[PDB]
């Protein structure tokens, strides 16, 4: 659940979640949230797991951008900064603030605690907001499969639009095999590993605290200018998706309802979405590179290659 | 939601190939040849509706529909072991039995003359499915169905499901024989101009390379018909291994596409298989580290596809899907990715974005693997313009020469004039010229 | 008061229809095919006398007169195990063994011919029931008796019971004269029968080669599929529950009101016995997902890309260990999905029944479910028809074997008259579609 395995699931809740845009989820009781999960559950293979019934759903105070800034502007001077800041200049929240919790009973009630459960909940949201931004992104590519309707030199314009959003799309995903293949299966073996070899519950509980640091750590969480700079490029991502969605939609019915126009459905602000896409990464490869000299953090030289791996960003770095 | 596959077999290539394909899938969902459900993975954790119809008998059936314009093949799948598994209702063969004769103009002549029943067969199974994710093309860019049929199922298809992604298996006809068919060479320009302008992905699958791996490293004297099938089925195994296993992230066909296709028009992803060897090198218990995998994907020996290397023309990657399968520490693969950057084991296209990526998987648990470790490369990289450039060239000498053009004449497609075919020899042209450039630091 | 259903099995299909029911029937209450409960029987949790008459030696016999115009038959049940089930003289067979000659208008002179012995059976056994609650006719539309005399009992039945359901099972064809019998018979069905339950054989055909792997399927098989479907339309009688346990809210949830009684069936689990589907724990949402699935239906509509057909009504009775709190999950996750599309002119009838099955019939699943539909698709059926009547009136074809008959000696002004109703029917359907529909033919 929270890690996302079997994430089935969760490219099925995305298009619940997708109806709901406009306000924060915590605005609204989880008890139909719940109902429509268990109704999308039994589509799917799931019975043989009989865990899931531990799993409920908490409405945040603060969506996942904002309160993951919080977090990382406490006990430092961008508290003071970012205490005006809102969600509405950037990506708006309407389905960020969905996260899972583990609820279980004495004496596994020990091995979970609220401590834990708020890096969890942080954690589950970011996952679930960065996988739906990728499904959002992979759906508007495949919606884009009737501009092979039209002839090549009429779409120009969207050809230039559809490689921003193909660059943006690359980012996520690669952002997303790194940070799951790469840090999540790792750290689940080597927690899984400790609790295996060890036998005391103050022992485990020590090692899922540092899983946790770990896993918050590698998904950039303890450098504030990092968090920022992914927050940002994530909703610039999620912001041009949506802007694409609506005349992609549009295009599409027209294509397949008939079986200069497409110069005015490519507005202006693709260039400004692009432009913005590119300031981004490269903040986030130089801070990375910083952040790898001189705090000599493991995972941001990961991110570094990840980002310069085509001949043209590694004397960019 | 499942993100269902339909596979179009189409001639005799693309059924032969459709067939292997479902043998493989078959074993790897452990699915008797008969339709049942083998015991042994009725607890499977395997989500089989991503590519498995579920039958009234609790039985995974591939929606996968057998189109042939000659009785032959369509009637060897029928008597084959996996008669039983397939639904009767979604065979479609041409009661005219007499193909498309090695022409593309019949083939889609013939395509055009049965649209009604492959479009009814089409939307019976999109409407079976619940969240069909696109259509699978298995055909031959050389013979006259596989071409020409199979060019306008594609265009239906893509017309018919335009939010769907259209992947297709294209053999591409062998290079250095002097083809039987002496319209070969059109057969196969018509069928790269149709995954230029009709199909999201064209998977080239050379015969002629093919032959030459398992002659080189298999050692099979005149390889038959059935290995060639058994290696396609390999092919389209380890490319469906990351749906097959469940993992964080890519886990649809859509987020595959993202990954292997940067750039619309260079959306040909080429396949990469390791290890190359014959069952009798039982090659001791070699531990393969992801740097020997790794090395073993960018080898030429194991590429399936027979590119020229010119020497004139830097050739680059611009794009690398690395699928690793089986007990893989991911330590070890960000160990192997940090050891081929140092390494520059890989040149890419100067002016695209940076993708390689690498999918952890673990392998089917019915099927035995002798090696601890494998690992399956789809790479979009231009040098496949050098097998288009080799099928135009072999156009252009027919051409030139009016060679093999009688029964594109005979066709109504061509008998007032060839335009067809110089508009496919000019997306050809452009598709070699936008490789190039993709090769080039201003194909921005 | 008991509430007894007369079966008229009529031709060799209502006959053979009606053979299964009983069978099915037997095997259910653990019956021996003499009619006599078996020992294991004693403690039944269905009491015969719903469907059955009691005879004083304990003997359960089926409130069913078959009626066939061939001596093959008749003599072959006569030799059959099921013998000893029916009543000898509760069988009539015409002596003039000449038939209808697959007519309808020859079907319905006959049973003009023989309405005093049929309409003596009917009462007969109307007032050996203490409650009759209407009558189940099992014909085909297609043959001469079974379509002719089914209608004209049928009229019959209507006349003299007035107050009583009159359900059908009315076997569609996959005879020159057939547009001429589909015609009358859909007529008749749509003016003078409550509720037509429609058996598409070439939708049965379909499902059992593409489902069971049965190459060729026999008309024994289909029949045993049919008869299945029977049981399943009996379920909800066999189980004590709060609603619907009569043919009268049977026939007004499934065929959605009497005149509009065309209804489209549903079967599940459809599976050979040799598919011993693994170890899945079927679940509620499972079931209703295989209903609502087009393979799973047992009539052939034709997806018409103009008509944007819904469903009318639709009552799921749920035989077998079934999780109530799973039937209203699946019901609210269908709703909210929108799986089925209803009708935009009325109520969204989406029923579920759970019922316990019957101790002696052996349930491989441990739920299963049956679906009847009213649904506006049916229409297609009815529009295949009327193109096929057009066909033949256009060449006025198959027409001489009909001007031999009295009802067709001068004209053929009442097969018009079928025709101007079926159309009726056909757009009374296609604003069923329309939200108006509930004001279009008022």
């Amino acid at each position: 659940y929270f890690l996302m395995d079997q994430g089935d699931f969760f490219v099925h809740f995305m298009d619940l979640t997708e109806e709901e845009l406009k306000k924060p989820v915590d605005d609204i009781t989880p008890t139909r949230l719940e109902a429509l999960l268990e109704l999308a559950l039994r589509m799917s293979t799931a019975n043989t797991d009989p865990f899931k019934d531990d799993l409920k759903i908490d409405l945040m105070p603060h969506d996942l951008i904002t309160q993951l800034l919080r977090v990382l502007a406490i006990e430092t001077q961008q508290e003071k900064a970012m205490v005006h800041a809102d969600p509405t200049e950037l990506t708006l929240s309407g389905l960020e603030a969905f996260s899972f919790d583990y609820v279980v009973t004495w004496p596994l009630s020990l091995i979970i605690n609220r401590k834990a459960l708020t890096r969890y909940q942080m954690l589950f949201r970011h996952m679930f907001y960065c996988k739906h931004v990728e499904r959002q992104l992979c759906s508007v590519w495949i919606s884009n499969k009737a501009a092979k309707r039209f002839s090549l030199h009429s779409a120009k314009w969207f050809a230039g639009a559809f490689t921003l959003r193909q660059r943006m799309l690359n980012f996520v995903q690669n952002i997303q095999s790194y940070m799951m293949f790469e840090v999540m299966e790792p750290t689940w073996h080597v927690l899984e590993q400790n609790l295996r070899s060890a036998s005391n519950i103050d022992d485990v509980l020590g090692h899922h605290a540092s899983f946790l640091d770990n896993c918050l750590k590698d998904c950039m969480l303890t450098n504030p200018e990092l968090l920022r700079v992914f927050s940002k490029l994530m909703s610039v991502c999620v912001m041009f998706t949506n802007c694409l969605q609506r005349f992609t939609q549009s295009m599409k019915l027209d294509s397949e309802l008939g079986h200069p126009q497409l110069a005015s459905s490519f507005e202006a602000t693709i260039t400004k979405f692009d432009k913005n896409f590119s300031a981004h990464l490269l903040d986030l490869l130089a801070r990375l590179s910083i952040y790898s000299t001189s705090d000599c953090e493991h995972g941001m030289a990961s991110v570094i290659s990840r980002l310069d791996f085509n001949g043209f960003y590694t004397e960019r770095l | 939601m499942p993100r269902e596959i339909i596979t179009l077999q189409l001639g005799q290539c693309g059924n032969q190939i459709g067939f292997e394909f479902w043998k493989q899938l078959c074993a790897e969902h452990g699915i008797s040849p008969e339709g049942i459900v083998e015991e042994f993975a009725t607890e499977g954790t395997d989500r089989k509706d991503v590519f498995f119809y579920q039958a009234d008998d609790e039985h995974y059936i591939p929606r996968a529909v057998l189109l042939d314009l000659e009785p032959r093949v369509i009637h060897s799948i029928l008597n084959s072991p996996y008669a039983k598994l397939y639904n009767p209702e979604n065979i479609y063969l041409s009661e005219h039995g007499g193909g498309a004769g090695n022409n593309w103009a019949s083939g889609f002549s013939q395509g055009e003359k049965i649209h009604e029943d492959i479009f009814d067969i089409i939307d019976r199974e999109a409407d079976g499915s619940d969240s069909l994710e696109g259509f699978v093309l298995c055909h031959s860019i050389a013979g006259g169905t596989g071409s020409g049929l199979g060019s306008y199922l594609l265009e239906r298809l893509n017309d018919r499901y335009p939010k769907k992604l259209v992947q297709t298996y294209s053999v591409f006809p062998n290079q250095d024989e002097m083809s039987d068919v002496v319209v070969q060479p059109y057969n196969s320009l018509l069928t790269l101009k149709r995954l230029t302008q009709n199909a999201d992905c064209v998977v080239v699958l050379d015969n002629t390379a093919l032959n030459r791996i398992a002659t080189d490293r298999l050692h099979i004297q005149n390889p038959s018909f059935s290995q060639i099938n058994q290696l396609v089925s390999t092919i389209m195994s380890a490319s469906t291994t990351t749906l097959r296993y469940p993992g964080y992230m890519n886990n649809d066909l859509i987020g595959l596409i993202a990954s292997l296709i940067p750039t619309p028009r260079l959306h040909f992803l080429m396949t990469g298989y390791t290890p190359l060897t014959t069952d009798q090198s039982v090659a001791s218990v070699r531990k393969t580290t992801v740097l020997d995998v790794m090395r073993r994907l960018l080898q030429p020996k194991n590429v399936m596809v027979s590119t020229g290397r010119d020497r004139q023309t830097n050739h680059c990657y611009i794009a690398i899907l690395n699928i690793i399968q089986g007990e893989v520490d991911p330590t070890q693969v960000h160990k192997s990715l940090q050891r081929i950057r140092e390494r520059k084991l890989a040149n890419f296209i100067p002016w695209g974005p940076a993708s390689i990526q690498v999918a952890l998987s673990r392998k089917s648990p019915y099927l035995p693997s002798a090696h601890r470790v494998s690992g399956l490369m789809m790479a979009n990289h231009t040098s496949i313009s050098s097998l288009f450039e080799s099928s135009c060239q072999q156009y252009d000498k027919l051409r030139k020469r009016e060679a093999f053009l009688e029964q594109f004449r005979k066709e109504d497609i061509f008998k007032e004039n060839f335009d067809e075919l110089d508009r496919s020899r000019e997306v050809v042209q452009e598709l070699i010229d936008e490789y190039h450039a993709a090769t080039r630091p201003d194909y921005i």
